[PDB]
């Protein structure tokens, strides 16, 4: 059983509890310091060395690497997320906009929404690429009453300033929006979109011009 | 002092404990089983554990360089991959007023009296509240290549950032 080679990996010591396939836990043990965590199996060297650089981004919000077994392929990444009242789901942005479908109209999702934006805005200007930019691989993080974006699983992810590979990430993101077929999927796209301006917007002249490159990019990518 | 293990390595217990006003920092260097680790560049026990586990890792999974582990966590703590430096900028100096006592090895008797020994020096706990008072940022960002623009909230901010470090080793 491969459950029974992680198990010996991390000894009896290290509580698991498989959470996806084709390999995911949890636990409540940290790997070195004497409430609960992440282990990716398995490509994963790839998706450390990038939550490391993205770290480091002001502003971009990412998981934790805590630690890393390069010779093995384990990752321990910190926890993001949690569960939605009134059993919703899990609080990543595809069950959080489930969740508010019908009552669309309000600060909460449109500015919730206009941060995952940030988020990617934020990602790009910097020559990064998630790719694989899923409704369900950005998890929402509490902040008091505000929700705060972050995004996660970076394993098919790059560093890339083709234009090309930002309308894709966009196109991959809208698509999946437009997955589910809400009435209001145009919407939330709209006000993703804002944030993602509202950053290329931020950062001057430079901005305005690479900002209205990947727009045409993405335009025509939609348009294909 | 603290004795800890790896969750991964319950085979393997460690000890850390924290000096202050060290007098004879020079004649330990000079006439050096322990790892004597400049505080200067430990900012947290996030930072010292993770470095251990890298470690461990090492050891275990990869390969081992050095002598001991000893060693080897003074390697691993460091962001490089040669070892003579990271001994030097992680070790130790003549100047050193603070150190981390490090060993990997369950007689906490011998030890603290092992230890003391060895440094003329005050011995106070090994924890987050006396690892800050001794780390040196700027220093830390000259070592482990950090960019000015990189401006964490606080200390768990910075750890954070040499864990990253530490691991991608």
């Amino acid at each position: 059983e491969f459950i029974d080679k992680v198990s010996s990996y991390l000894t009896p010591d290290v509580d698991i509890a498989p959470i996806s396939q084709g390999i995911v836990f949890t636990t409540t043990t940290h790997p070195y310091l004497p409430q609960k965590y992440i282990i990716k199996y398995r490509r994963t060297l790839n998706e450390s060395r990038l939550l490391a650089k993205l770290y480091l981004i002001p502003g971009l919000c990412v998981p934790q690497l805590i630690a890393c077994d390069p010779y093995n392929g384990f990752i321990w990444l910190e926890f993001l997320g949690e569960d939605l009242p009134g059993g919703h789901g899990f609080s990543n942005l595809k069950n959080f906009l489930w969740m508010h479908d019908q009552d669309p109209y309000s600060d909460l999702v449109a500015t919730t929404l206009r941060k995952v934006g940030r988020q990617i805005g934020l990602l790009h200007w910097n020559d990064y690429c998630h790719g694989d930019l899923t409704s369900s691989n950005i998890v929402l993080v509490r902040d008091g009453a505000r929700w705060t974006p972050h995004l996660i699983d970076f394993g098919l992810g790059s560093v890339s300033n083709l234009v090309e590979d930002k309308g894709v990430d966009l196109y991959v993101l809208e698509r999946a929006i437009l997955s589910t077929h809400s009435k209001h999927a145009e919407k939330y796209n709209a006000w993703i979109m804002e944030g993602f301006e509202e950053v290329y917007r931020e950062q001057g002249a430079k901005g305005a011009k690479k900002l209205k490159e990947v727009t045409k990019r993405f335009e025509e990518v939609r348009l294909r | 002092m603290v004795v800890s293990i790896i969750p991964q390595f319950p085979d393997i217990k460690v000890s850390l404990a924290l000096f202050e006003q060290v007098k004879n920092a020079k004649e330990i260097r000079s006439k050096m089983s322990f790892a004597f680790i400049d505080p200067r560049l430990v900012c947290s026990g996030e930072q010292m554990y993770s470095a251990i586990y890298k470690t461990l890792i090492e050891v275990k999974y990869n390969k081992m360089r050095t002598r001991n582990l000893n060693s080897e966590c003074v390697l691993c703590l460091s962001p490089t991959s040669n070892i003579s430096d990271a001994f030097l900028k992680f070790g130790i100096k003549d100047d050193s007023s603070q150190l981390i006592c490090l060993k990997f090895h369950v007689d906490k008797e011998q030890l603290r009296t092992i230890m003391t020994s060895i440094v003329k020096g005050q011995e106070i706990e090994f924890n987050d509240d006396n690892l800050s008072r001794f780390y040196d940022e700027a220093l830390i960002r000259k070592i482990y290549k950090l960019s000015d623009d990189f401006k964490p909230q606080d200390v768990n901010g910075l750890s954070r950032a040499l864990v990253d470090a530490i691991q991608l080793r």
